[PDB]
């Protein structure tokens, strides 16, 4: 509890923050420090910028700077420009006993030119070359499903609301929705499957191939080469839940080979324990590479 | 036969019943003056068969203020004033037997000539000589429709008289209304209640038809007189005789026939039924009658117009005015004001009241001939006395003419008002119907042509199309496809050599504000716009409010129009409008259930769009992006996900080569449209399918599809068959004659063709009415493998060059009939409209709908043009806020409404200080001025300390930002980085609520300059 007050106690210095990610030359164009999504969307924005647009985002940095979500299990970071407040970048950690658990996900945040009246626009960075579909709702390109956004279905009062509507609730829903202990039944026909064993199957078939690849981008990509706006974020982070990361790895490869005698998915299982424990002993390595912050 | 391709926009508002009525009646028009001559180009532009123009008097030198057709050697001829236009007046529609004549009109005049005409119009006429007529025209039989107009200075008369009775045969320009039957009960008056998310909208006294009503089914076919009980129910007699209801059920609105009363003239001088325009002053019209009616007895009396300035004269009409008016019914008291006006300026003629009169009384006339309408009844007086009240008690001088063209106008506001007109600086964006009867209004007024300062910009990037001859007079048959813009600015220095106007062809947009930047602005007087879309609209409107420049808008949606008008410092803006927008009509509804024909012709549209110009640009696009099909075949076998690549694959291998293979292709997509999308929306949910309360599925408004058999035989079958084919061989370039469309041909191209089998998915169905369009449905595995195959075939038939890879894209053209884009359109809706028992559309109604085109007739945007240039008047001379009168008008009604224009609102900020949306506040500095600087002055300022500085889209300061506590102490031109082109910067400031947790509450934009 002790590793979990001190976790409380330096990542809540660290949870909002300034990056210049947005430098201009000598007439006023764009060019840019670090990787970002809607680089296009950015330099064709024009500066006939409402008010409201202003007023909202200053309002959202006040309630994010007081109450942005903390605990070790899982916690929401932000970055926002030096300059341009429409751009920002996210960080989350995964809750635990999910296999998000622990992994560190980096997302791209724009706001159109008519918000707060349409929700903004999020894409996931952490797709790894776009090689993993994270969640139902989180497709490999990086698109980013739910019904406040607009992206996914749902019912008008779960849809995007301008004068009820924030950014924090955003992040609360991204948090309960998308990194879920059971990602898999999130696709539409697949929670009728609940409670099945095909059902349950399939969902850890979906689990186990989500925890190898978190493992391997959330995890050893973002030690390896962490984001400039999150590096000394991401080095702390790791080095003070690395224990419970190793345990959590061991349990997982424990995990996934229960179901390695499965004759429909078992050899699924098999490669994904492989590369698991791949993944596992380079993550052990750079773990004991890693400096104390 | 009536020719569509110019008259499409009048025929969506009169319809085809009026129209071929009119192309069978004879107007008599007497009087060549400025609302004889508009009320005439307004006649010959809606297209009636015959007009008779009738004028005895010769031109002169006064009659070229009022007149836009006559010139210096007319009244150097001394020509016959009707003779003299006559010849003008025929270019505006060949298809109209303009005749002329001079015949005296007197007591002794014989009136019987007059029986072969079925409408008469009589203008600058004698009272006694109009009394005489309108005894003469109502006694024949049938009887001739009589309407009088005149106009004396500021002040206009407009009267109607269609007989004894008149037949309506539509009360109103609306569509029938369709409503969707939720329960009816058996009683006495049954109780009928609609679908509860729909409101009646219906009134007492209707008359309805019922049809597809289950359970009592015995209401198909009827016809009931309804009772409203509820804006959701109603009662339509007894029904406690009937069948028990069970569901559905749909009811019609049926426009019955009215009949409307009329009285004759000499009798309606007393107890005259007026129109009231101004609810703030119910009993104007009658004195306002009144006063006119003295004005024609003091004509009478003297043989002469009352003389301006002249005290005896008026002291005159005022005892004439207060003899009248005991005699009529009511007695009202003589507005003394009035009486002294209507002495002052009885001389004169405003051209913009004339024209605004002639509209209206030319819509009266085409209600005359055709009914199409509820005409006026029966008086109708339009005023122009807040031009003149504004300017107190001018002398006499002002108003003396002086022998140039302007003697009309000075006679009727001064001579001051009219040097301010001619130095006007004047914006007119857009050079539509609106834009040209505004220019022809500036030419008339003589607007800019002082040699001094005056200049009129006029910009618009169409090019003149045959419709837009219809109700764009200044245009010609030999300009078609000229700018127009540039054709209206040269025809209009012949109506007024002495006008200076500039001419551009820049489209009003944020790309062209360098051209129209804020010094442009600051030049410009007032601006104008005739603009047809909204955004276009709100642009303008934002940038005349950062320039604090007054701003007059209008717009015409057939017989409805509205004027805007915005003054600095006065009124809101018209970005402060924030009307709904157009209803979406659910994606569940239109992709699978749709419930009306413009369901169905919204479906033909969007799948024309997907199929010809959305489709072929992703095709384009996709083999633009990546050189050869190889390289396509060589990534996707090593994974690569190539964007829509499967979609563009599958668009190749269908790629037909001949015109064979496109004709059966068209069959095959005829095939999937109308056969087996039926058949898997009924596998999904059978006919008799219920829902979780046992209620049947298909009920209203969804409908049960039914599938069509294909047969060559069917017009509407071959006729789609045709567009499809034709569509596809120019989309894929394949050459083609006119004689591969027999349906000879088709038949024998077809006979080979096998149709597949239908075979029924799982597909989800969308029954969510909230729902949305879903993205990319996830390819499968055996769809990647099918693509691999077909694109390998392709490879090895040759079939991956660059012409195979290009495919022509057409755009949505819809004013040309041979391009067969509506056609298909159209077919494709009524064989859609078949499957689910919608009743079928016609050509015409397609167009309308799918090409968006707005109903537009010249009449009504004749008068909101005058109503337009009447308050750039008031406008100009500065009159204060009372003055200023918005207008909305529907001549359906026929109803005409001024209201004033909406005060600026006040928002108060902090502590008794408020600001309005045309407020700026501004601040001073210097290199050496800080950020904690800007705030210190706009404290002390304006008592007001900001919370957050924001650069546009950049953040300058705010506190709650880690950090940026040490900009206060920035200079502001390090932090801001400005370029040297500009002496300042526009930044956004809010300011601290009162209640903590409150956002910031915001303020009016602040301009700080770099330099003192
Ligand atoms: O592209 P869209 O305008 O949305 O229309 C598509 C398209 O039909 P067309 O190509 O004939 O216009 C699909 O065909 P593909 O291009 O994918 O081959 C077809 O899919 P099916 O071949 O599976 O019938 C689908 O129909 P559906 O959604 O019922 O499967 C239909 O959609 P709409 O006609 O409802 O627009
Ligand atoms: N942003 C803009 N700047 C300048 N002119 C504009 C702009 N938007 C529209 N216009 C002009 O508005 C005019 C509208 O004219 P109008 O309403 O009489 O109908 P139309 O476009 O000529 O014909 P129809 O609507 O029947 O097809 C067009 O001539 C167009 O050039």
């Amino acid at each position: 509890k002790s590793l979990e007050e001190k976790y409380v106690a330096v990542m809540k210095k660290l949870q909002f923050d300034t990056f210049e990610m947005v430098s201009e030359d000598e007439d006023g164009k764009l060019g840019f420090k670090v990787n970002y999504h809607y680089m296009s969307q950015v330099k064709n924005a024009n500066d006939a910028n409402s008010a409201a647009r202003a007023r909202r985002l200053a309002q959202e940095a006040v309630t994010l700077s007081t109450s942005l979500p903390l605990s070790s299990s899982s916690s929401v970071f932000v970055r926002c420009d030096e300059e341009r407040l429409d751009i920002m970048k996210v960080l989350i950690t995964g809750p635990a006993d999910t296999p998000y658990a622990n992994g560190c996900f980096e997302f791209d945040v724009y706001f159109p030119q008519d918000y707060p009246s349409s929700p903004p626009l999020v894409n996931l960075e952490t797709t790894g070359g776009h090689s993993v579909r994270f969640n139902p709702n989180l497709y490999n390109d990086g698109k980013v499903c739910l019904s406040i956004l607009n992206t996914w279905h749902g019912r008008p009062e779960e849809k995007w609301n301008p004068q009820t509507s924030s950014f924090l609730q955003v992040l609360v829903s991204v948090q309960s929705l998308i990194l879920v202990a059971e990602p898999y039944f999130n696709e539409p026909g697949y929670e009728r499957s609940r409670g099945t064993p095909s059902g349950t199957q399939s969902s850890r078939e979906y689990d186990g191939n989500i925890r190898q690849a978190t493992v391997k981008w959330a995890m050893l990509e973002q030690i390896r080469n962490p984001s400039p706006c999150f590096k000394e974020v991401i080095h702390k982070h790791f080095y003070l839940k690395r224990v419970e990361i190793m345990a959590q790895c061991e349990e997982w490869i424990a995990d996934i080979q229960q179901y390695s005698s499965d004759k429909r998915v078992g050899r699924t299982m098999s490669h994904h324990a492989a590369a698991l424990k791949r993944h596992t002993a380079q993550l052990r390595e750079e773990l004991l590479k890693l400096p104390c912050p | 036969e009536i020719d569509d391709a110019l008259y499409s926009r009048q025929r969506y508002v009169l319809g085809d019943t009026a129209m071929q009525k009119m192309a069978k009646s004879h107007v008599f028009l007497s009087g060549m003056g400025g609302l004889g001559l508009e009320i005439a180009k307004n006649l010959v532009l809606a297209g009636i068969k015959a007009v008779t123009i009738h004028d005895t008097e010769k031109c002169q030198a006064w009659d070229l203020g009022t007149n836009f057709f006559l010139s210096e050697d007319d009244v150097v001829n001394k020509r016959n004033r009707a003779e003299a236009v006559l010849k003008h007046i025929a270019e505006l529609n060949p298809y109209v037997h303009v005749t002329s004549s001079s015949v005296p009109f007197n007591e002794t005049t014989d009136l019987s000539f007059l029986d072969k005409y079925q409408c008469v119009v009589l203008t600058e006429m004698k009272l006694p000589l109009q009394k005489k007529i309108n005894d003469f025209c109502r006694s024949q039989c049938p009887p001739i429709k009589f309407i009088s107009a005149d106009v004396h200075g500021i002040w206009s008369r407009l009267f109607c008289d269609f007989g004894d009775e008149f037949e309506v045969l539509d009360t109103t320009g609306e569509e029938p209304k369709e409503i969707f039957i939720s329960n009816i009960t058996q009683a006495n008056p049954g109780i009928v209640t609609c679908l509860e998310n729909h409101p009646h909208k219906l009134e007492t006294g209707q008359f309805l038809t019922f049809r597809e009503i289950n359970g009592m089914t015995g209401l198909n076919g009827s016809i009931q007189q309804i009772t409203v009980i509820s804006p959701f129910s109603f009662s339509i007699g007894d029904t406690t005789e009937l069948e028990p209801y069970l569901h559905g059920g749909i009811a019609v609105q049926v426009k019955t026939p009215k009949t409307v009363f009329f009285e004759s003239l000499e009798r309606q001088l007393k107890h005259p039924k007026c129109l009231i325009v101004d609810f703030s002053n119910p009993e104007a019209p009658l004195e306002i009658h009144t006063a006119m009616l003295a004005l024609d007895q003091f004509q009478e009396k003297y043989s002469r117009k009352p003389n301006v300035g002249c005290q005896q004269d008026s002291e005159e009409l005022l005892k004439l005015a207060t003899s009248i008016s005991e005699t009529l019914e009511e007695k009202p008291d003589v507005n003394a004001d009035i009486v002294h006006w209507l002495s002052w300026t009885a001389q004169g003629f405003l051209s913009p009241l004339a024209a605004a009169v002639g509209g209206v009384a030319s819509q009266e006339v085409l209600k005359a001939v055709t009914g199409k309408f509820s005409p006026l009844c029966q008086w109708l007086y339009l005023e122009a006395a807040d031009i003149v009240e504004s300017l107190g008690k001018p002398e006499c001088e002002e108003f003396l003419p002086r022998g140039d063209r302007y003697d009309a106008l000075r006679a009727c506001i001064g001579d001051t008002l009219c040097q301010k007109l001619q130095n006007l600086n004047i914006f007119l964006v857009g050079c539509g119907a609106i834009g040209c009867e505004m220019l022809k209004n500036f030419a008339l007024l003589g607007v800019g042509t002082s040699k001094e300062k005056g200049m009129i910009t006029v910009t618009d990037p169409d090019l003149i199309e045959k419709s837009n001859l219809n109700r764009q007079f200044l245009f010609r048959p030999h300009h078609i496809q000229k700018p127009k813009s540039y054709t209206a600015a040269d025809a209009t220095l012949k109506i007024n050599s002495q006008i200076k106007i500039d001419a551009h062809l820049n489209k009003v947009c944020p790309t062209t504000e360098t051209i129209y930047n804020d010094e442009f602005y600051t030049k410009q007087d007032v601006i104008i716009t005739a603009l047809d879309n909204v955004e276009a609209r709100r642009y303008v409107d934002s940038r005349c409010l950062a320039n604090l420049r007054p701003l007059l808008d209008s717009g015409t949606m057939g017989t409805k129009g509205h004027t805007e008008v915005i003054v600095p410092h006065l009124t809101e803006s018209y970005n402060s409008h924030r009307d709904p927008p157009e209803e979406e009509i659910p994606f569940s509804t239109l992709k699978s259930f749709p419930a009306a024909i413009e369901h169905t012709i919204q479906w033909a549209r969007d799948k024309f769009e997907s199929s010809f110009s959305h489709k072929p640009s992703l095709f384009n696009k996709f083999w633009q992006t990546y050189s050869s099909a190889e390289e396509v075949l060589q990534k996707i076998q090593s994974g690569h996900s190539l964007e829509g690549c499967f979609q563009v694959i599958k668009l190749l291998s269908r790629r037909p080569r001949n015109w064979s293979q496109c004709v059966e292709l068209a069959r095959l997509k005829f095939e999937k449209y109308f056969n087996h999308k039926a058949l898997q929306l009924l596998h999904c949910f059978p006919l008799d399918i219920r829902l979780k309360d046992g209620s049947l599925f298909w009920q209203s408004p969804k409908r049960p599809p039914s599938p069509i058999k294909f047969d060559l035989n069917e017009p509407l079958h071959l006729s789609f068959l045709q567009n499809a084919a034709k569509l596809y061989a120019t989309v894929y370039c394949i050459p083609f004659a006119e004689e591969d469309l027999s349906a000879d041909a088709l038949l024998n191209i077809l006979s080979e063709v096998k149709i597949q089998e239908f075979k029924p998915s799982n597909k989800v169905v969308q029954t969510d009415e909230t729902a949305r369009k879903p993205d990319h449905v996830p390819i499968s595995s055996e769809d990647e493998r099918n693509a691999i195959f077909q694109l390998e075939k392709a490879i090895l038939s040759n079939e991956a060059t660059k012409s195979d890879l290009q495919m022509a894209v057409l755009s949505f053209e819809k004013d040309d009939d041979h391009n067969g884009h509506i056609d298909f359109i159209t077919a494709a809706s009524n064989l859609r409209a078949k499957m689910y028992s919608i009743e079928p559309a016609d050509r015409f109604k397609t167009k309308r709908i799918a090409g968006k085109i707005i109903p537009a007739i010249a009449t009504t945007t004749a008068t909101v043009s005058g109503l337009v240039a009447l308050e750039m008047i008031k406008v100009t001379g500065g009159y204060p806020f009372e003055a200023y009168k918005n207008c909305f008008l529907n001549l359906a009604i026929p109803i005409v409404v001024f209201t004033e224009t909406t005060e600026v609102r006040k928002t108060k900020i902090r502590n008794g200080i408020s600001f309005t949306i045309w407020d700026r506040w501004t601040v001073h500095g210097k290199e050496d001025f800080t950020l904690l600087d800007f705030i210190n002055a706009v404290k002390e300022k304006y008592g007001i300390e900001p919370t957050m500085v924001v650069q546009g889209v950049k953040m300058l300061y705010v506190p709650v930002m880690p950090g940026h506590a040490k900009r206060l102490k920035l200079t502001m031109h390090k932090l801001v980085k400005p370029t040297t082109e500009k002496k300042y910067v526009d930044l956004t400031v809010s300011f601290a609520p009162d209640i903590d947790g409150d956002e910031d509450l915001p303020g009016p934009p602040v301009r700080y300059y770099f330099s003192h």
